[PDB]
């Protein structure tokens, strides 16, 4: 059986982690199923997760899902010739728990403006969630960094870029989600070029 | 209508619900709440329903949840301090509804919700209530505010 | 009998909720003012014997109505209820936005920073909380005194064909067009435009 199972989030998505049994052969399988805190009877089997051996499995979106309440997932090992035990994970509140990944960048220099959108792959099945991006701008060698106010998504931020060129300018961009907690996100990796 | 600013609650609200769900669902851990049918349990979304129709089903709901917890905090006091924000914030929310709204799915829903009090134990029926809040008031509460926007 | 509070208000700016009464005269002692919110149905009670003639109410919820009460009391003695009303949502003061302007040749660009709650997190901010929530912005050449009005869609604007080497005053303020409810201008800001 897998010794350390972990039901976490990131990227708006949920994983369930394990690692493989001690004694466990090369040959190793493994079996996924989840349940829901309403319904603590049904144990629903993650079909596309059925059989995998990486030791990794997605449980963002499957039948009868509910995001609204916590839910929890267990793990098998299943031998060619025996079955182990299910191991369950803990309990994980989508709407309190989700782990918000950076949002991509989408840079469009106007006359002495630059503008900066916020896009997401967020997943088709994502509860409507509240996403706010906040814009760090800098220049290379110096550590100066303006730190713009948090934009809701779906609009852009506009920077005033001055009349000077050939100049090295960066920018970064982190999401923040407010359900009931400020949860934020690491920084996007800096994506910059020469302006104008 | 002003229920548009419904769309999104204030964080300090959602944590309020927070605590009060999280309160009801320890109490619910020890009563015995097994339903004759998954009344709450809603198969279609307010989605599939028509615009005009979303506010009538969510009122439906909203005075079921709300007719429910009033009762579970009247009868438990240590559920009544902390169920009472929620409370007054679910009664306003549904007063803004009913002051919004001047066979199919819909009919079956509006009688299988009246008939549900009648019929089933309180303990089911709160657990019910409980565990469809955040279902209310961030998927429902959000596409009827929503208007013609969601879809 | 003792007095009850005279002059009982609610000072709510950017949902900052302060319930505020003037101390009657006593020369019995000082007086000690207790306040309650009605809350669902029953009133519970903060700023208990509170020395001081000022109560936070800020922790109220921010949807529907409230009704407070406040209350003067020496040792057994109490005052008589004080009861007003309280709506968060249109009774609230919406404070001025945050000014950012910068000079750029002929031209200003100005970035509004949307008025904070502090019960809030800095994501839920007074644009948030109304979402028909407009900026206004206000420029006048000095001296003239003749305000030019524009509406920006969003938190950043550009004005442009400025005369030269001439310095003009700028204030912003947020709008609700839905409910006609404007909030208080920002502090005019003044800066020259040169070449
Ligand atoms: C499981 O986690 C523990 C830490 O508590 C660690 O010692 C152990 O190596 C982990 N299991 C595997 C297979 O790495
Ligand atoms: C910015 O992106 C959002 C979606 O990510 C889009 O709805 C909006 O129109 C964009 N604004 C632009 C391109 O100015």
């Amino acid at each position: 059986p897998p010794q350390n199972v972990t039901l976490l989030s990131q990227n708006f998505s949920v994983y369930l982690t394990w690692l493989p049994g001690l004694g466990n052969p090369q040959d190793v399988t493994y079996f996924v199923a989840y349940q829901s805190s309403p319904t603590r009877r049904r144990w629903r089997e993650v079909e596309e997760c059925a059989g995998t051996k990486e030791l990794l499995c997605s449980m963002m979106c499957l039948k009868k899902q509910d995001l609204y309440n916590k839910f929890k997932g267990r793990v098998r090992t299943v031998s060619p010739s025996s079955k182990s035990p299910w191991v369950e994970s803990e309990y994980l509140d989508y709407l309190f728990e989700v782990e918000p990944a950076p949002p991509v960048l989408v840079l469009t220099q106007t006359e002495e403006i630059l503008s900066a959108n916020a896009t997401y792959q967020l997943p088709p099945c994502m509860p409507p969630l509240d996403l706010k991006y906040e814009v760090a701008f800098w220049k290379e060698g110096a550590g100066n960094k303006t730190l713009f106010p948090v934009t809701p998504h779906g609009q852009p931020v506009q920077i005033t870029l001055q009349p000077a060129a050939s100049e090295h300018h960066c920018l970064s961009a982190r999401t923040i989600y407010t359900f009931s907690v400020p949860k934020y996100s690491k920084f996007s990796k800096p994506t910059c070029f020469l302006l104008e | 209508c002003h229920i548009a600013q419904f769309k999104s609650l204030s964080p300090q609200e959602l944590q309020a619900f927070k605590r009060a769900k999280d309160a009801l669902e320890e109490s619910l851990l020890l009563k015995d709440c097994k339903c004759r049918s998954r009344l709450f349990p809603r198969t279609w979304d307010l989605r599939q329903l028509q615009v005009r129709e979303r506010p009538v089903a969510l009122e439906a709901e909203l005075a079921l949840t709300l007719k429910v917890l009033e009762a579970t905090a009247d009868t438990d006091p240590a559920l009544g301090d902390v169920l009472d924000q929620p409370l007054h914030t679910l009664h306003h929310i549904l007063s803004q509804l009913r002051a919004c709204i001047q066979r199919g799915r819909l009919h079956h829903w509006l009688h299988r919700l009246q008939e549900a009090p009648k019929k089933e134990s309180p303990g089911c029926l709160e657990a019910s209530v409980t565990f469809n809040l955040f279902r209310l008031l961030t998927r429902d509460l959000n596409c009827v505010a929503s208007g013609d926007l969601c879809v | 009998m003792v007095p009850p509070p005279e002059n009982v208000r609610m000072n709510s700016v950017n949902f900052k909720n302060i319930l505020q009464w003037e101390s009657p005269a006593f020369a019995k002692g000082q007086l000690t003012f207790t306040a309650q919110y009605l809350s669902y149905r029953i009133f519970q009670d903060k700023c208990m014997q509170t020395t001081l003639t000022e109560c936070d109410f800020s922790s109220l919820s921010k949807y529907g109505d409230h009704t407070l009460r406040v209350r003067a009391e020496f040792a057994d003695e109490h005052s008589d209820w004080v009861q007003i009303t309280f709506c968060p949502v249109d009774d609230t003061i919406i404070g001025p936005p945050g000014m950012q302007v910068e000079v750029l040749a002929d031209s200003l660009h100005m970035r509004f920073l949307a008025p904070k709650i502090e019960n809030e997190y800095e994501t839920w901010t007074m644009k948030d909380m109304y979402n028909s929530w407009t900026y206004n912005v206000q420029y006048w050449k000095q001296g003239t005194d003749e305000k030019f009005q524009i509406t920006p869609q969003y938190d950043f604007e550009v004005l442009r064909n400025l005369e030269p080497r001439t310095t003009y005053c700028v204030q912003v303020r947020g709008f609700l067009p839905d409910r006609n409810k404007a909030g208080e201008w920002s502090e005019p800001v003044c800066e020259q435009t040169t070449h």
